[PDB]
């Protein structure tokens, strides 16, 4: 039962970065995929989350 | 200001400029001189003079413990704005 | 305005561990060998 | 004296099963060696004084717990291996002959500081 | 006031033997060195070398330091004979990246103000 | 702290300890990276009164050494008196 | 006080030597160790994803030199030298004339990066809060030059850095 | 204020690696058991010599 | 000891350590030269360098000393004086819960007797001093620099060795090997001349001259 | 040991050469919530002296 709430939590993760093609960008450019939330954005286009 | 010598290289705020015949010009060959464009001498001339009632003022520079050490400036030539020796701010004595 | 200084709670801190604690585990020599032995028996058969 | 210790505790420091024996050998030793030393050397004074002190304190208390304590010089191992140290130095004072006057005093400013 | 501790030797001539037997076992130790060491040079350029050591200091005549010189030396020998050295250490003896340096008034007046 | 509850029970029963009352990862115990400000005290020198500087000058107390002896009955003395015997520890003597 | 790390003595009855002997051949205490080692492999890791995820700092970390100034954009410093003088590496070199309009100025301020220890101790010295040692770690160069600062250098540092350094200042200046 | 904390000195035996190992490891402990009481028994007031 | 700026004063230590210097000297007239006790508490001894062997071995071995550690050897330059180095022995006692000092005195060319046979330690103290200072020790097991590079000429702690030498290194592609070559600096070291004008401690004033 | 360099840097700024303790006492006050946090350090960290 614990196994599956895991698993929910591993594919909310693919649509909370807005896709497949999300998430893999951030797979690739920051070896992370997790999901957090958006403190502000900056000039140069940097996110902080 | 940043005024540019007729070889094309920036000047500093200490003047410092390398002339047409110096060869240690070449350093800057593909890379860059780096010259901060706020002079720090027209910017405090830009500050306007502080109109005071006394012939003594104290200067802490701002901030208090974040300022300068206190300094007291005489007022009483009136051919002059006094001047203070830390932050260069300028006063002047109303005429009561 | 009062002093304000690093200082510790006015109760002060909970109690902190610093012995050893290994604890104590497993099964009996005896019963360790006779398992061994049995797994050998039944194998064996 | 009681059981003997298994162990003093120090590595490298064996237990002795005769403590009282051995110290009296050792001091009555020393006693004989500072003879030689000149009578009114400060060496002979001052040593004879503290050995006679701890001669007497060996003879007096037999258990050896007790006579630790009261010879303030750690397990009565420590003690006999200090009464040899002594000894051996009793045999070089003799050669050395410190008792004897200032060989040489030191040059004029040779201690003083501030320079 | 002239009476002073030996190092090692108690005249000149007793030190001067001790030179002596110091440059034999430079002598032996040269061809050796650039074979363990592998240098460039030959060995009568090493054992030149060595002699222009000696002579350096050719003009001493205080016993003990020539003692001191002889001390110093033989620390020297045991670092070359057990290649505490290396070959850098070896061949810093020989100046070899050190271009010449003017040594007559006019040349040393053309490049600056030094004696 | 994300653990599953298996997972605790698994690495619990491996180590032998509740390893999740004492995680080595910090998580919201830390205190806040932004403090209040602070008011540090003053020192006992900070009076208006009877604070001369030559009554607390500690470097000018010190004194050149003395000189016991220079070439320009009794009893026997030790540098100190005798160290005194150590005593075993009553938390846990032996380990 | 003191304990006794290893002077122990084990038990000789049957039970604990049979225990020790199973210890022995199967290798009990051994197999122990190797579990430590499985919780620690479903133990979350201690990783941070730099440079993603940054290290923690406090507003006392001494980085990255920055000449600061006033409100007005005026310099603060005012050629002391008493950086110079407390540099315990001599990394400071300073040069200072009378400015046009007769205020005390720097013609030369250079900071030596590989000679500094970044102590701090200029930043305490100063009378005027001109020096700071700033947050900034990541100013790897690669070459030597680009490590020997002169004024220049340090003011676009201060002009860079400001607000950082300013709001650390606020939050230390009462421990200093 | 090392007079004013509690703590015992780890002592070895054998005079071996293993010795010193356990005695590092429980010096680790003991200050630990000061670390607790300095934590406790800090004082307020100044921190350098009011001697400027 | 009600003074919150004040080192407090120890009488009890004074009067012991002091009494214990009248010990030495008392039992060992031919070497010692001076004893004094520091403000703070600190017994040193200062002896003829014809009497280390001797003096440190006493200290070692007698019972009302038994100083069996030494803590530390080391020496200081002192041009002014005709006997420029200074040997000072640090020493502690476990038995007594003391610390003494042993100093002597030596000069370019005279040798000191080696403290081996009597602390074991002292090997490499020893050593150090030599390649520091250049004080010859005799009958040493091995006496070799120990801190100094391999074929290094002088002995940098005194006080007329120049603190950045007489040589650097750096590495050569012609010859494919490090190289020493005479020391130029691009920044010298600066010289500050920091001593007041103005006295600050006057119970030290030495005598006018 | 990381986490202690936190300490550090947190009265000093520097995770290593911290040149806080000077002559006289130490250069500044302890930052405000350091002890809390020296304590939470404190006390976890017997355990894993257990585990080594
Ligand atoms: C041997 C058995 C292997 C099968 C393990 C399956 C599994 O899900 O175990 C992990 C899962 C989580 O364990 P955990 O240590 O608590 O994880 C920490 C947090 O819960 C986890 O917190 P979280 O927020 O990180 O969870 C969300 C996580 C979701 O991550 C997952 O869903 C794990 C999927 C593993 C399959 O998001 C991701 O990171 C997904 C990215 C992809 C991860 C890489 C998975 C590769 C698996 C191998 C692929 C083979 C082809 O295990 C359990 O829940 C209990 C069962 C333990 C394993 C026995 C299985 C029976
Ligand atoms: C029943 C009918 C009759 C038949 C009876 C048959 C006999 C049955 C009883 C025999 C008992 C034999 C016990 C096993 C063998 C003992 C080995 C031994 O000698 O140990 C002593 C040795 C020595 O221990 P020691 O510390 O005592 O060494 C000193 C020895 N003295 C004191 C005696 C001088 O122990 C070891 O082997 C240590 C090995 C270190 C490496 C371990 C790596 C980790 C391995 C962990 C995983 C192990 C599981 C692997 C499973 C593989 C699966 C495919
Ligand atoms: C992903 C995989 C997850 C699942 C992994 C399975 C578990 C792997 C091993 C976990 C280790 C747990 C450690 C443990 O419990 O041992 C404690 C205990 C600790 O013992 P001890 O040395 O501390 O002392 C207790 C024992 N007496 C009382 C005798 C002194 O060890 C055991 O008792 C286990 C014994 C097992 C012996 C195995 C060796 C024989 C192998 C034969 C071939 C097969
Ligand atoms: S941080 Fe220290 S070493 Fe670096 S420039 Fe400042 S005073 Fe000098
Ligand atoms: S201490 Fe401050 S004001 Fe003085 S010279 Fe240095 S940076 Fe300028
Ligand atoms: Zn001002």
């Amino acid at each position: 039962m614990e196994l599956l709430q895991v698993l929910k939590r591993g594919l909310q993760q693919v649509s909370g970065h807005g896709g497949l093609r999300g998430y893999l960008r951030v797979l690739f450019r920051a070896n992370d995929v997790r999901v957090g939330t958006l403190v502000g954005e900056d000039k140069y286009g940097n996110k902080y989350y | 200001g940043v005024r540019t010598s007729p070889t094309g290289e920036k000047v500093t705020h200490t003047g410092q400029v390398y002339d047409d015949g110096d060869y240690r010009k070449v350093r800057f060959v593909g890379r860059q001189k780096e010259v901060n464009e706020n002079f720090a001498i027209d910017l405090i001339a830009e500050q306007p003079v502080s109109q005071v009632g006394s012939r003594v003022i104290s200067c802490d520079g701002g901030g208090g413990a974040l300022g300068h050490p206190r300094v007291y400036i005489n007022l009483d030539k009136e051919t002059k704005t006094g001047t203070c020796g830390y932050c260069g701010l300028q006063f002047r004595q109303q005429h009561h | 305005s009062k002093v304000k200084q690093d200082m510790p709670p006015v109760g002060g801190y909970g109690p902190i561990d610093y012995k050893r604690n290994l604890p104590r585990r497993g099964l009996s020599g005896y019963s360790m060998f006779a398992v061994g032995i049995g797994a050998l028996l039944f194998g064996y058969w | 004296a009681g059981l003997l210790k298994k162990t003093t505790g120090l590595v490298g420091l064996a237990v002795c099963e005769t403590p009282h024996e051995r110290l009296k050998i050792l001091y009555t030793k020393i006693l004989d060696v500072l003879g030689h030393i000149p009578k009114n050397a400060a060496y002979r004074k001052y040593t004879e004084q503290i050995t006679n002190e701890k001669l007497s304190m060996v003879k007096a208390e037999p258990d050896v717990k007790k006579l630790e304590e009261r010879l303030q010089g750690g397990q009565i191992e420590e003690v006999i291996l200090q009464a040899e140290n002594e000894l051996s130095l009793a045999r070089k004072m003799i050669q050395w002959k410190p008792w004897e006057p200032l060989v040489e005093e030191p040059p004029a400013s040779q201690w003083k500081w501030p320079i | 006031s002239t009476s002073v501790k030996p190092i090692f030797s108690r005249d000149m001539n007793e030190a001067k033997r001790r030179v002596r037997e110091l440059y034999r076992a430079w002598y032996r130790e040269v061809p050796n060195t650039v074979h363990l060491f592998q240098l460039d040079i030959s060995v009568k350029q090493g054992r030149d070398k060595v002699r222009e050591m000696f002579k350096k200091n050719a003009h001493i005549t205080d016993p003990r330091v020539v003692d001191l010189l002889v001390i110093k030396g033989k620390m020297e020998l045991e670092e070359t004979i057990k290649v505490w050295k290396q070959r850098t250490h070896v061949m810093r003896f020989f100046h070899e990246t050190e271009a010449p340096r003017p040594k007559d008034f006019l040349s040393k007046f053309y490049v600056g103000h030094d004696p | 702290a994300s653990a599953t509850r298996f997972i605790q029970w698994l690495r619990n029963w491996a180590s032998g300890r509740d390893l999740q009352a004492k995680l080595q990862l910090r998580y919201q115990e830390i205190s806040k990276r932004t403090q209040p400000p602070p008011k540090l005290p003053v020192g006992p020198s900070h009076k208006l009164s009877n604070n001369y500087y030559c009554t607390r000058d500690g470097r000018r107390e010190a004194m050149p050494p003395s000189i016991v002896m220079s070439s320009q009955e009794k009893k026997a003395v030790s540098p100190a008196p005798p160290i005194k015997r150590w005593e075993l520890s009553q938390d846990e003597p032996y380990l | 006080t003191y304990k006794y790390v290893n002077l122990r003595e084990p038990s000789m009855d049957m039970k604990s030597v049979t225990d020790r002997a199973a210890q022995t051949l199967l290798w009990t205490e051994l197999i122990r160790g190797l579990g430590m080692t499985l919780s620690y492999l479903f133990r979350e890791p201690a990783t941070i994803n730099y440079p993603f995820e940054k290290g923690p700092l406090s507003p006392r970390f001494r980085g990255e030199h920055a000449l600061r100034r006033y409100p007005s954009g005026e310099e603060r410093c005012i050629a002391c030298k008493l950086c110079e003088a407390v540099c315990p590496a001599q990394a400071i070199t300073i040069e200072a004339e009378p400015r046009a309009d007769g205020s005390r100025r720097t013609t030369r301020y250079d900071i030596d990066m590989t000679k500094c220890i970044y102590c701090g101790f200029c930043q305490e010295a100063c009378p005027v809060d001109a020096i700071v040692e700033g947050p900034n770690f990541e100013f790897s160069t690669e070459t030597h030059e680009e490590l020997l600062y002169n004024k220049e250098k340090l003011l676009n540092n201060g002009d860079k850095w400001e607000a950082e350094i300013a709001a650390n200042i606020q939050a230390d200046y009462l421990y200093r | 204020v090392y007079d004013q904390v509690e703590f015992d000195v780890p002592i070895g035996s054998r005079g071996d690696c293993y010795d010193r190992y356990l005695c590092r490891v429980e010096e680790m402990r003991q200050s630990i058991r000061i670390i607790s009481q300095c934590l406790n028994k800090m004082p307020p007031g100044e921190i350098k010599v009011d001697d400027a | 000891d009600t003074r919150p700026t004040v080192r407090p004063r120890n009488d009890v230590a004074h009067k012991q350590l002091s009494a214990f210097g009248e010990y030495v000297a008392e039992i060992l007239p031919k070497y010692v030269q001076q004893v004094q006790v520091s403000c703070f508490n600190e017994l040193e001894i200062c002896i003829h360098p014809d009497g280390v062997i001797p003096v440190l071995t006493f200290l070692r071995d007698h019972s009302n000393a038994q100083f069996k550690s030494l803590a530390d050897l080391t020496a200081v330059d002192i041009p002014t004086r005709q006997n420029r180095f200074e040997i000072v022995y640090n020493l502690l006692s476990l038995r007594f819960n003391s610390r003494i000092r042993v100093k002597t005195y030596t000069d370019e060319l005279t040798p000191i007797e080696s403290s081996v046979p009597v602390y074991k330690a002292a090997n490499w103290y020893e050593r150090e001093i030599w390649d520091m200072f250049g004080v010859f020790f005799a009958n040493h097991p091995d006496l070799r620099r120990i801190l100094t590079d391999y074929g290094f000429e002088g002995h940098p702690f005194r006080k007329d060795f120049p603190l950045s030498g007489y040589v650097e290194l750096r590495y050569d592609d012609e010859v494919k090997r490090v190289v020493a070559e005479p020391v130029e600096l691009a920044q010298e070291f600066r010289k500050f001349d920091l001593n007041s004008p103005w006295e600050a401690f006057p119970a030290y004033r030495q005598p006018p001259e | 040991r990381e986490k202690m360099f936190e300490f550090y840097e947190r009265v000093s700024g520097a995770r290593m050469h911290a040149a806080y303790v000077r002559p006289g006492g130490v250069h500044q006050d302890l930052p405000l919530g350091l002890m809390d946090d020296i304590y939470e350090f404190s006390k976890n960290f017997s355990l894993r002296i257990d585990e080594l």
